């Protein structure tokens, strides 16, 4: 099992770290709530005076903060890691999002009947391990070039030329979507990328 | 009986009494909630079955798009705000500070009837007229201006509906702030008013600051559609529209949520027979959430193409906003401790559901804050899971707490606890089956606003089917319970 | 409740109630009086609860209709308007919910079935045959229905 | 406040009489009032017996 | 509603007694806050039948010659009303 | 006090017992209810019912 890119790997590892943190917090609160509820339902541990504790409040406000700066730093570094590979390219590809089909270098790509919703008649080809620049926009309305398995999701907005850097490591076909409401045929506007 | 009929009509139209306006807001809110629920059932039936089983044609998916957009608009602007803010806000705010009426009694009636005008225009536009607005609840141009399925006038009527709702909200907000600031009885300072009043004040401050921007955005859309300008065209800035709309967008979200916090705090004081743990802490956290919500608007546009520095900044600001809500959740957990909350009360169990669901939704939404990780989750079903496990499980359950706590007080008849238990528990279980799978269908790549999906995603939609049936059962139970609430016995014999 | 006009006239500034013999309702637009009756929020409920009665009785047709309109009124109005304007949507819904419509189902075939556990995973799925045609209630699938061509 | 011992004895005698004739009746009446309120809020009208 | 006031069955040969009356009942639903139920077993009464039953219990258990009271059908049971205390 | 006298008298009285403890001849309530339904006219149908009926 390969990863298909390094940026996707970095995003996955950041996701796993956050998942671990949140699961730990959830387990702590679950134990606390279990104790509280078990005491409550049996009519035990009553104290109308216990409506303030300065130390506890200050500590429980501070603790989330220190565990959050780490997450923020990690996220910022992941963003910049996504964006560093710009400028080290040798191939340019331009992508246009038409109304319910895509265009790559003035070649149209529409859904086919061989596959239900995933396959396309004309894929988009890029070379493995070769840094490429995608210049994406749209003609009529807003679409969204979405290949989230390679860590690419960029909106194709009319009159706005977005520029993303794409890189492939695993050879094969990646299926993606429009990921933005565009009309009636939004659900039938797939994306196919072939890394060879 | 002409005099009696006209007297009733004058009672419910010329009124300025805060209690009457409050009950009217509540009624309209419940009705619009039921309508939104019906449309949601239509959407779910479209998703569950394969092969465009309801619309039957790809050309006619515009019906499904219209369904989702009106579902969103109805449930946001006419269900929660009229109920959470309009109903308890008007009914309770004057009472909790010991005064007769709100300041500006007439503007209160003007607010309610502006809301009714908006509802009427919306209902006529999107039902009796053909080819309605079908551009999602976030009316993104050029889809909502330069399209083929959005050409009729009723689209412009829906935009004007948004305008009237904004006007109504601004009037209500100004009225609430003013009444809470000067009419407090002698001996009650500004920061000693109970928790609900403070949350309403901060909510009103939120609404005042952002609605004019939404008005500017909607006027831009109307001008593009009608006088054929180019603000949001291929030579315009659809991103400018997105910036303005979402500058309004997140303040609306916190406006929705905060009054639920206030109501839950008040009801807790009433049912656990103990004061709020760290009341000053909760009030300060509420105002903090209010203030921080004005600096995070662009976390809804991480894939538009924002500058890298701005992406990092908005991830930071979203985490900042995440902090004080955690403080509030801990305060709630400690408040319930040591108390004597009723062990068999739908209010108690709805509070539990509110707490759990809000914690889970807050976590899932804190994952989405990271700009990088928002690459893989923008416009998938993860976002839908997020804002439905917050809106439809934390806001809805807070309103259920208020509903089951204030029905006896308003009407003077106790509540059928077993009936309410069936309703609330089936709503909990059914809703979890509908939205929880969405989360794992978002990490798997399923986009949103699609009536037809790839075959890889069948299991999630089967669990959703199960959840939709349970939801139908729960809502029928709820409506029949309420009808039974105001109806006298039907059987009586001798034992 | 009952008017307080005798007291209002015999009160302390009767000149304020001269308007009350014009076209003017007492409860809404007359100066309140020290000895006025107390007005409640839902007078029907206020008068019925202390007698042990719920405000509405189902045995009375008028009350049954009024309560139906209060609870189910706008709901059914919206449903009726929608059905009148979109007859085909409800027709298709009825067809689907009654097993009359099958997209591309065949006879004797098996179809994949999986409840949860993430996307389609071949190590978890089952395959199901239609019990309706196993029993015999179904032999052929109707084709006169609308078909989503180009999908 | 009693200052010398004689005032203490006088206050003690008065308190014993008052306890026999005024304070115990008050205690029993208040206990009956609490129980009567509990019975009033019973039978499915209020939340009596849910906690406490 | 207007039914009989509570009574006392008394069986002669067995010599065994017991109170009785008509219990109204209805399908359970929400209650009313502003209403304490009136006397329903003994309608339009100050509820003295409880006191009469308590006073008469010693009389009845001790053995009462109730031959001057009406019977219930063809059985051995007779009805004693609880309108006034029973002394005999 | 009169309250003390009354309390002491009641305390001494309950030592003897109460009717619920001292009464020997007393029928079960189920037998009495069955006899009521089987012999006496119903206050709604104005006739004698065999047993208990909901409607
Ligand atoms: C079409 C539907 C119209 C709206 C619904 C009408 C229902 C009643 C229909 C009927 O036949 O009533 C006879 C019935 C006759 O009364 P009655 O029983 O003989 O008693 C005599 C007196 O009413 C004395 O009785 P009372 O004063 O004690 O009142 C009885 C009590 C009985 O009420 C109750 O017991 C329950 C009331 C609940 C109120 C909300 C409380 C908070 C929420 C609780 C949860 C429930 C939510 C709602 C239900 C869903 C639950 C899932 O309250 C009411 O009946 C009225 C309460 C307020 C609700 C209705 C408001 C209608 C006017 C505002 C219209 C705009 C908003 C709605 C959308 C349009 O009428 C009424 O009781 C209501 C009074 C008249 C209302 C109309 C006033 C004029 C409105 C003009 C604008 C209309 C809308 C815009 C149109 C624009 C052009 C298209
Ligand atoms: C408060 C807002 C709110 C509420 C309550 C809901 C309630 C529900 N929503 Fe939705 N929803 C949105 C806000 C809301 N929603 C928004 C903003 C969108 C996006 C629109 C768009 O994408 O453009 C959306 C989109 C959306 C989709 C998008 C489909 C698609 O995009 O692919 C789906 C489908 O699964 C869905 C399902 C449901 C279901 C099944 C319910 C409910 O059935 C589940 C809970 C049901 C309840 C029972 C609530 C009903 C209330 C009453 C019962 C009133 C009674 C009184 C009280 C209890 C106070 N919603
Ligand atoms: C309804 C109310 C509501 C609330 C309260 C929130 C709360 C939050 N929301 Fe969201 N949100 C919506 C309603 C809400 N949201 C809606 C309706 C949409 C969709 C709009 C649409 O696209 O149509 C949306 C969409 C949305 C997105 C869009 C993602 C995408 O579109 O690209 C993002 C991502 O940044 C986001 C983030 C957050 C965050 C970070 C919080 C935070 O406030 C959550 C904070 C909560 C907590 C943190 C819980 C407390 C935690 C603990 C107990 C301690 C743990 C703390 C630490 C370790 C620090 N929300
Ligand atoms: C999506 C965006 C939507 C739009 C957002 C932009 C704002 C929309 C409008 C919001 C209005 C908010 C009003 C705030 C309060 C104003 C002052 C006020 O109420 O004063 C007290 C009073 C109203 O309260 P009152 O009448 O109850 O008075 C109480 C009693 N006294 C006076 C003693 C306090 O105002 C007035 O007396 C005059 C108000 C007149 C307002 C309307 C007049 C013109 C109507 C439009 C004409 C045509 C236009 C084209
Ligand atoms: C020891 C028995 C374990 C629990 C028995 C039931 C689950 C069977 C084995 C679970 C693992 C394999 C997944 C297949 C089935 C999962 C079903 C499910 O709920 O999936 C959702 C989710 C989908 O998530 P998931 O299954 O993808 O979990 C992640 C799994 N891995 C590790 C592979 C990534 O399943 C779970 O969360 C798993 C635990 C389910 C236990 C549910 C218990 C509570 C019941 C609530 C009411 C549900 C009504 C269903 C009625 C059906 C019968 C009448
Ligand atoms: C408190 C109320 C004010 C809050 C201000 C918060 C400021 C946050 C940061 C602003 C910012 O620059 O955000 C980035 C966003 C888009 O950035 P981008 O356009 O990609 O970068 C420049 C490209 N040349 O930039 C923008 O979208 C522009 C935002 C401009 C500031 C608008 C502030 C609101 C003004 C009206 C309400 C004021 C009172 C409330
Ligand atoms: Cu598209
Ligand atoms: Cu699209
Ligand atoms: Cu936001
Ligand atoms: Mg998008």
């Amino acid at each position: 099992m390969r990863y298909g890119n390094r940026e996707i790997e970095s995003i996955i590892l950041f996701f796993d770290q956050t998942i671990i943190l949140y699961t730990s917090i959830i387990n702590a609160l679950i134990v606390g709530i279990i104790i509280i509820i078990r005491k409550w339902y049996n009519r035990k541990g009553i104290c109308n005076q216990y409506i303030y504790h300065i130390k506890i409040e200050v500590i429980w406000t501070i603790l989330p903060i220190i565990f959050l700066i780490v997450i923020v730093l990690h996220s910022v570094t992941v963003i910049y890691n996504l964006e560093i590979n710009k400028g080290t390219n040798n191939k340019y590809i331009n992508v246009i999002g038409n109304q319910w089909y895509w265009i790559y270098n003035n070649i149209e790509s529409r859904i086919s009947s061989l596959g239900r919703i995933i396959l396309v008649d004309q894929p988009l080809f890029i070379k493995a391990n070769n840094n490429t620049h995608l210049i994406i926009s749209s003609l009529d309305v807003i679409h969204s070039f979405a290949l989230p398995t390679l860590g690419i999701k960029v909106d194709a907005i009319p009159g706005r030329i977005n520029n993303i850097s794409i890189n492939g490591l695993t050879q094969g076909l990646y299926v993606g979507y429009c990921s933005e409401l565009c009309g009636s045929g939004h659900a039938f506007m797939p994306i196919n990328l072939i890394v060879y | 009986m002409i005099n009696n009929i006209m007297h009733m009509i004058n009672k419910y139209t010329l009124t300025t009494s805060h209690k009457i306006i409050g009950i009217l807001y509540g009624y309209m809110g419940y009705i619009a909630g039921i309508l939104g629920y019906i449309i949601s059932m239509l959407i779910r039936m479209e998703l569950n079955t394969q092969g465009l089983a309801i619309v039957r044609k790809v050309k006619e998916v515009t019906i499904y798009n219209n369904w989702i957009t009106i579902h969103g608009l109805i449930m946001l602007f006419v269900f929660i705000m009229p109920v959470g803010i309009g109903f308890y806000g008007n009914y309770l705010i004057p009472m909790l500070i010991g005064t007769s009426e709100l300041s500006m009694p007439r503007m209160n009636g003007i607010s309610f009837w502006m809301l009714i005008v908006g509802v009427v225009i919306f209902v006529i536009s999107n039902v009796l007229m053909s080819k309605p607005i079908s551009s999602g609840w976030t009316l993104y141009p050029p889809l909502s201006t330069r399209d083929a399925d959005n050409i009729g006038v009723n689209i412009d009527l829906s935009l004007l509906v948004v305008h009237v709702l904004g006007i109504s909200s601004t009037i209500g907000s100004v009225n609430y702030i003013t009444t809470n600031k000067y009419n407090r009885h002698v001996g009650l300072t500004f920061m000693n008013i109970n928790i609900y009043n403070f949350s309403i004040i901060v909510t009103s401050i939120l609404l005042i600051g952002s609605l004019p921007i939404l008005g500017v955005a909607i006027t831009g859309l109307l001008l593009d559609r009608n006088i054929n300008s180019t603000i949001y065209d291929v030579i315009g800035d659809p991103v400018l529209y997105q910036h303005l709309f979402w500058f309004f967008g997140h303040p609306e979200v916190y406006v929705i949520i905060l009054p639920v916090f206030g109501l839950t705090s008040l009801i807790l004081t009433s049912i656990i027979h103990k004061d709020i743990f760290g009341r000053e802490g909760m009030m300060y956290c509420i105002i903090s959430i209010g203030v921080v919500g004005y600096f995070v608007w662009a976390h809804h546009m991480f894939t538009v193409g924002l500058d890298i520095d701005s992406r990092s900044y908005f991830s930071i600001a979203t985490s900042i906003i995440s902090i004080p809500t955690s403080v509030k959740m801990f305060s709630y957990i400690n408040t319930w401790a040591s108390g004597r909350g009723f062990r068999g009360n739908n209010s108690s169990w709805s509070f539990f559901s509110f707490l759990i669901c809000f914690c889970f939704g807050g976590f899932t939404g804190l994952l989405l804050s990271s700009g990088s990780l928002d690459i893989m989750l923008h416009d998938t079903y993860f976002v839908v899971g997020h804002f439905h496990t917050v809106l439809s499980l934390a806001a809805t359950f807070g309103l259920l707490i208020a509903h089951y706590f204030f029905l006896p007080i308003i009407f003077s008849y106790s509540i059928f606890e077993s009936f309410s238990f069936y309703h609330t528990f089936l709503l909990l279980v059914g809703a979890l089956l509908v939205f929880y799978p969405m989360h794992l269908a978002g990490l798997s790549g399923m986009a949103r606003r699609v009536p037809e999906y790839a075959d890889i995603f069948i299991p999630f939609m089967t669990v959703g089917f199960h959840g939709t049936f349970l939801l139908i059962f729960s809502t029928l139970t709820f409506i029949r319970s309420y009808f039974q609430f105001l109806s006298h016995i039907n059987h009586s014999n001798y034992l | 409740h009952g008017s307080n006009l005798y007291n209002r006239v015999h009160g302390n500034l009767p000149q304020l109630y001269v308007e009350q013999l014009y076209n003017t309702d007492e409860i809404l637009d007359t100066v309140p009086h020290s000895s006025d009756p107390v007005h409640h929020m839902f007078p029907k409920c206020a008068a019925a609860s202390p007698l042990g009665f719920r405000p509405y009785d189902n045995n009375k047709l008028w009350d049954a209709f009024v309560l139906w309109a209060i609870v189910y009124g706008v709901t059914t109005i919206f449903c009726v308007l929608h059905i009148l304007k979109y007859p085909q949507i409800w027709k298709h819904l009825f067809e689907t919910l009654t097993f009359q419509y099958t997209y591309q189902r065949e006879i004797g075939e098996e179809y994949v079935w999986q409840y949860g556990g993430g996307g389609l995973n071949p190590a978890k799925w089952r395959f199901v045959k239609s019990p309706l045609e196993e029993l015999g209630l179904v032999t052929e699938y109707r084709s006169d229905l609308d078909y989503p061509d180009d999908l | 406040v009693a200052k010398d011992k004689y005032q203490l004895a006088k206050q003690m005698a008065e308190f014993q009489y008052k306890k026999s004739y005024f304070e115990k009746p008050w205690g029993y009446m208040f206990a009956y009032y609490c129980d009567e309120d509990r019975a009033r809020l019973c039978g499915g009208i209020g939340y009596v017996g849910h906690h406490g | 509603m207007n039914h009989e006031r509570p009574w006392v069955f008394l069986n002669k040969v067995t010599g065994k007694w017991g109170a009785c009356g008509w219990q109204p009942f209805w399908k359970a639903t929400s209650q009313s806050l502003n209403y304490i139920p009136d006397n329903f077993i003994a309608l339009r009464t100050n509820g003295s039948w409880v006191r009469n039953l308590w006073q008469s219990s010693k009389v009845l258990d001790r053995g009462l010659n109730a031959s001057g009271y009406p019977t219930v059908g063809t059985t051995d049971w007779v009805r004693i009303p609880l309108d006034a205390p029973l002394e005999a | 006090s009169p309250l003390e006298k009354a309390i002491a008298e009641i305390n001494e009285e309950i030592k003897s017992g109460t009717p619920w403890d001292t009464l020997k001849n007393r029928a079960d309530p189920k037998e009495l209810h069955a006899l009521k339904f089987a012999q006496l006219p119903h206050p709604i149908t104005k006739k004698v019912e065999g047993k208990f009926k909901y409607f």
